[PDB]
Order: structure tokens, then C-alpha cells, then sequence
């Protein structure tokens, strides 16, 4: 009361299955309209007046959906049905909108790499102290993860960034970092990552030390 | 087809008036309603309002009220959509919809940050690490405060394994990553370098990655 979304948030399909999506609104209209927005892109129109066609949408694609649910159903997913579609309804108070129905091509879940980087010379005479671990090329998306440093856990200063879908290998790839003083470096010794992922049992973990040089 | 699209705007000090300058003439002339679509980067899609050409009716919604005037102007053929009295809420991506059964045609969009900032240069710092096939390489980015950054690895002939990270917030400065993966016969044997550019402050810093 009174906010109006599509309701399952992120979803995740191979190609070759049925993407349902489904609409709900706050108010109940008659004509809905549906769209292809993809990341850094202008969106484009999909289906309007509930089923009818769009420029260049397939004949796969349909729509349905009376009242306050709506429903735009892929029949089979292919390599160009991978976007973020969002609803709409012209008014006469607008609701407003919906958020975008963010999904991804399924594939062979993979286990990443972490690497972690010892600050050079130049940052620690400006002084600066940013230790980061890059996980590069995972499957899927969710990884629950630790900064523990010298035993104790530090969550502090911990940033967090997400390249988005690639086209060649079709992974995602994180930079963990996170960003100390020059002073809260020289204290601590090993610096390490564990990433929690459900593909290996144990995290890969890799150690240094500062006394070498 | 619809001709071409939406202009640009940088930051602009506090109290003059900016303005968009929507430039769709796809002329349909004159009458249609120019719905200005604006979203966050929370990936919400708002709306700003609409405008009439044939009579002059502008509209406004709760969350852009006072004072977002849409203009018209036939001659040229724009429509304008910036707001005044702002704040630094207004961040974000402006579209420009055009009228059909649905919102069929849009624009492609402008980003307008607004504050009272003082622009930053970037600073390249080398990260390279002091034994496997291949290595990730990289460089970070550390304290630049408007939104236009560039992002190069060897100007055009290593841009392969190049991940771009996006530039999360933390105490009011940008930080990205650019990290690219090298193999073991060019590393340390070709001179890697990363040059970033920051076109807001009009600085260029580079550095050549030695291994340590």
C-alpha cells in the first residue's frame, strides 16, 4: 500500500525451457504493456495491449493478463531472451511501474579464482592500504563472503562490485575489497579470502606474509 | 525514423537553471504527449511527466513537483524536462518517451549529476603482485569524485579479459577495477600499461606495471 512490481525478483533459466513471468498491480487496468530493457541500453517495447507484437520481438513471445496480475510467457528461452522487462500502465494517478525482471541463461555452475594483491610501493608512500581479492568466473551469482584477517573477522571498509553478464564464457566476475590506512596495514601479516560458494566443499585460500621483500 | 536523440548535461553550480534539450523529430507534428522516463540507478523506472504540443498541457507527478516545467516549442522541436531547486536526488539516467499504443519510442538517455562537488583527478596505483599459468593483472582507481571515468587496456589490443567493475560508493569517491589476465610469455616480456582519463577534471594519469 501502494507499490505495484512484478513479483518474482530475479530468476535463472537454460536455454530451451518456459520463462513465465507475472505481473501484479495495485489498481486494475486493461491494457499492459511489456519491454525488453537491457543493461546500459535503451529499452525497447515488447508487447502491448497485453498480447499484441512489438518491431522486432519473435513470434514466440506471448501475453496474457487481465486485472491486477499480468502474465508475458517465453515459450522456449533462446540465446536473445536474456533481458530485464518491466511493465506499465498509463493513468489517471499512475501506481507507478514496476521495478525489471532481471534473469540469466543457465549453464554448468563453475568455481572461481581468488586473487588477492599485496599493495606495491607507491600506494604505502601516499599512504594508502587496499588489499582486495578478485573472484573472477563463478556460477551462479550468490557468494557468501569473509574478510577474516590473522584469525579475527573484519568487515570494515569492505566494498563490493559486479561485473555484469559476459557473452563468451557467460560468468560473472567480482572484485572484494576492501580499503585501510596505511598504518592498519603494517599490524596485520596474512592477508586472505575465503569465497563460500555451493560448487566446492572448501575455500580456496591463498596466504603472504609482509616480512618478505 | 525518429531523429536522433537526447543532448547532454554536466554538473552545474547551485541555483542557475540547466536544461535538457530532447531532440526526437520524427514528425507525427504536432501531436503526441513526450513522457520523460527517469530511473535510478536503483533500476526503478519513474516517471517526470508529459507534455502536449497542440495546446501547451503540460503534466507533473508527486515525486518531480515544484517546479519540473515541460516546454514546448514547435519551431524546434524539442522538449524540455530539467528541474530546477534541486537537490542531489536528480542523478540519474533522463529518457524521453514518445506516445503510442505504449511508450513505444524512446530516447537514449542522459545522466545528470548534481551537487556542489569539486572535481577530482584520478590516481593510478599499481597492483601487481611480488609461479601459475596465467596472472590477472589490474590497476585501481582511488578518489574521483564526478562520474566520467575511462577505461583502456593497451589502447586497443589486450582487451580481451577486461571485467568492468562498476564504481560503488564509499565516502563520497568512486572506486572501480579494470582487471585483465595476461599469459606467462608476454608478462614480464611486453610492456603492459593502463591509461585512464577522467574527461570532467581534463586530467590523464598513466603508469607502466613492473613486477615486484
Amino acid at each position: 500500500d501502494i507499490e505495484l512490481t512484478q513479483s518474482p525478483a530475479i530468476m535463472s533459466a537454460s536455454p530451451g525451457e518456459k520463462v513465465t513471468m507475472t505481473c501484479s498491480a495495485s489498481s486494475s487496468l486493461r491494457y499492459m504493456h511489456w519491454y525488453q530493457q537491457k543493461s546500459g541500453t535503451s529499452p525497447k517495447r515488447w508487447i502491448y495491449d497485453t498480447y499484441n507484437l512489438a518491431s522486432g520481438v519473435p513470434v514466440r513471445f506471448s501475453g496474457s493478463g487481465s486485472g491486477t496480475s499480468y502474465s508475458l510467457t517465453i515459450s522456449s528461452m533462446e540465446a536473445e531472451d536474456a533481458a530485464t522487462y518491466y511493465c506499465q500502465q498509463w493513468s489517471s494517478n499512475p501506481p507507478t511501474f514496476g521495478a525489471g525482471t532481471k534473469l540469466e541463461l543457465k549453464r554448468a555452475d563453475a568455481a572461481p579464482t581468488v586473487s588477492i594483491f599485496p599493495p606495491s610501493s607507491e600506494q604505502l608512500t601516499s599512504g594508502g592500504a587496499s588489499v582486495v581479492c578478485f573472484l573472477n568466473n563463478f556460477y551462479p551469482k550468490d557468494i557468501n563472503v569473509k574478510w577474516k584477517i590473522d584469525g579475527s573477522e573484519r568487515q570494515n571498509g569492505v566494498l563490493n562490485s559486479w561485473t555484469d553478464q559476459d557473452s563468451k564464457d557467460s560468468t560473472y566476475s567480482m572484485s572484494s575489497t576492501l580499503t585501510l590506512t596505511k598504518d592498519e596495514y603494517e599490524r596485520h601479516n596474512s592477508y586472505t579470502c575465503e569465497a563460500t560458494h555451493k560448487t566446492s566443499t572448501s575455500p580456496i585460500v591463498k596466504s603472504f606474509n609482509r616480512n618478505e621483500c | 525514423q525518429v531523429q536522433l536523440q537526447q543532448s547532454g548535461s554536466e554538473l552545474v553550480r547551485p541555483g542557475a537553471s540547466v536544461k535538457l534539450s530532447c531532440r526526437a523529430s520524427g514528425y507525427t507534428f504536432t501531436t503526441y504527449w513526450m513522457h520523460w522516463v527517469k530511473q535510478r540507478p536503483g533500476q526503478g523506472l519513474e516517471w517526470i511527466g508529459n507534455i502536449y504540443p497542440h495546446s501547451g498541457n503540460t503534466n507533473y507527478d508527486e515525486r518531480f513537483k515544484s517546479k519540473a516545467t515541460l516546454t514546448v516549442d514547435t519551431s524546434s522541436s524539442t522538449a524540455y524536462m530539467q528541474l530546477s531547486s534541486l537537490t542531489s536526488e536528480d542523478s540519474a539516467v533522463y529518457y524521453c518517451t514518445r506516445d503510442l499504443r505504449g511508450f513505444a519510442y524512446w530516447g537514449q538517455g542522459t545522466t545528470v549529476t548534481v551537487s556542489s562537488p569539486k572535481t577530482t583527478p584520478p590516481s593510478v596505483y599499481p597492483l601487481a603482485p611480488a609461479a601459475a599459468s596465467m596472472v590477472t593483472l589490474g590497476c585501481l582507481v582511488k578518489g574521483y569524485f564526478p562520474e566520467p571515468v575511462t577505461v583502456t587496456w593497451n589502447s586497443g589490443s589486450l582487451s580481451s579479459g577486461v571485467h568492468t567493475f562498476p564504481a560503488v560508493l564509499q565516502s563520497d569517491l568512486y572506486t572501480l577495477s579494470s582487471s585483465v589476465t595476461v599469459p606467462s610469455s608476454t608478462w614480464p616480456s611486453e610492456t603492459v600499461t593502463c591509461n585512464v582519463a577522467h574527461p570532467a577534471s581534463s586530467t590523464k594519469v598513466d603508469k607502466k606495471i613492473v613486477p615486484r
